[PDB]
């Protein structure tokens, strides 16, 4: 399997710098051009730059919006790509994707999962997690956290269908979001239901059982 | 610095219809050496990374179904879907690679379906939130269609405008419905002054609002 995993993002002070890494495996890294693309929350994709393959001496190109400020490089022994990002502003807040472009063999272009970069002087804060007790619908309130993302599962993921998790909404440098889940009324409260919240930024894992009445 | 312009912004169509969306470039994308137009189409489904569908204007990426077709040349191009299925729900972007790369602004593909009434649930503040002197009342308005909806909060017979934050999902692939959340936040003081809490929901599937309520005195 061709893999691409981005790392090195997260929360960063205005004026700060980051180096995003994209760890690659499954293909002859040196034969491909590689690209970085970003997407601010809710907006269009934006091409940032590419680096060419071995045959072309690994030269680079940048869009007009970042040329001079960001730089791409690659570690061709370790099969890894980098994006050096300088003097960050609120406009750079986005998901960053590593993509394999093209060049060479029989069969696809591939993209990583992306990493979220948030440029802000607000500080990391863990969520408070509240159970929402009354086919029956339960939920979980995830309140007071910074930065994004959080992940919410129901019963360590075993309840997957009938789950809605709403986009967080920022206010006063804290996000809040909620997650609902719908079960057969016959199964709760006989069998338990638990919401599990992960906020990697503050190393937070919380479980919250939905207790009736 | 080639500019790319896509249209329309969005479209909505039933499972099975055929559609077309367009992409225009500020200059020719046609390469004189290869006689290829360097124009490509991406699909980005909600929550996911973009995926390449079409390149050289009309060559289908491996594994991609042939209900997807792209066409055009020069500065004008189009993508067509024949029998839109529910899992085509996504934002579609064109991208020139003639000189550097540039994405278009995207076209959003919404799925049309049978009108559906929201399932509405209301939740009083958890006792652990009350413990820290916060009070949030939460309304879920789940699995409705169409998308537009209006939420009103009542406290003891009087409307409340402020302290309310709303949030909307993206359309579900699995059933093509929208959901919405509406959170009323208060201090624990303000919460215990009053009795009855009500979210009322106005959807084109009724002239009467859908109302769910609780009275503090019954908790």
């Amino acid at each position: 399997e061709v893999k691409l995993v981005e790392s090195g993002g997260g929360l960063v002070q205005p004026g700060g710098s980051l180096r995003l890494a994209c760890a690659t495996s499954g293909f002859t890294f040196t034969d491909y051009y590689m690209s970085w693309v970003r997407q601010p929350p809710g907006k269009a994709l934006e091409w940032l730059g590419f680096i060419r393959n071995k045959a072309k001496g690994y030269t680079t190109e940048y869009s007009a919006s970042v040329k001079g400020r960001f730089t791409i490089s690659r570690d061709n022994s370790q099969s890894s790509l980098y994006l050096q990002m300088n003097t960050l502003r609120a406009e750079d807040s986005a998901t960053y994707y590593c993509a394999r472009d093209h060049d060479g063999y029989y069969e696809f272009a591939y993209w990583g999962q992306g990493t979220l970069v948030t440029v802000s002087a607000a500080k990391t804060t863990p969520p408070s997690v509240y159970p929402l007790a009354p086919m029956v619908t339960l939920g979980c309130l995830v309140k007071g956290y910074f930065p994004e993302p959080v992940t919410v599962t129901w019963n360590s993921g075993s309840l997957s269908s009938g789950v809605h998790t709403f986009p967080a909404v920022l206010q006063s440098d804290l996000y809040t979001l909620s997650s609902s889940v719908t079960v057969p009324s016959s199964t709760w409260p006989s069998e338990t239901v638990t919401c599990n919240v992960a906020h990697p930024a503050s190393s937070t894992k919380v479980d919250k059982k939905i207790v009736p009445r | 610095d080639i500019v790319m312009t896509q249209s329309p912004s969005s479209l909505a169509v039933s499972a099975g219809e055929k559609v077309t969306m367009n992409c225009k470039s500020s200059q020719s994308l046609l390469n004189s050496r290869t006689r290829k137009n360097y124009l490509a189409w991406y699909q980005q489904k909600p929550g996911q990374s973009p995926k390449l569908l079409i390149y050289w204007a009309s060559t289908r990426e491996s594994g991609v179904p042939d209900r997807f077709t792209g066409s055009g040349s020069g500065t004008d191009f189009a993508l067509t879907i024949s029998s839109v299925q529910a899992e085509d729900l996504a934002v579609y972007y064109c991208k020139q690679s003639y000189n550097l790369r540039t994405f278009g602004g995207g076209t959003k593909l919404e799925i049309k379906r049978a009108d559906a009434a929201p399932t509405v649930s209301i939740f009083p503040p958890s006792s652990e939130q009350l413990t820290s002197g916060g009070a949030s009342v939460v309304c879920f308005l789940n699995n409705f269609y169409p998308k537009d909806i209006n939420v009103k909060w009542k406290i003891d017979g009087s409307e409340r405008q402020n302290g309310v934050l709303n949030s909307w999902t993206d359309q579900d692939s699995k059933d093509s419905t929208y959901s919405m959340s509406s959170t009323l936040t208060l201090t624990k003081d303000e919460y215990e002054r009053h009795n009855s809490y009500t979210c009322e929901a106005t959807h084109k599937t009724s002239t009467s609002p859908i109302v769910k309520s609780f009275n503090r005195n019954e908790c």
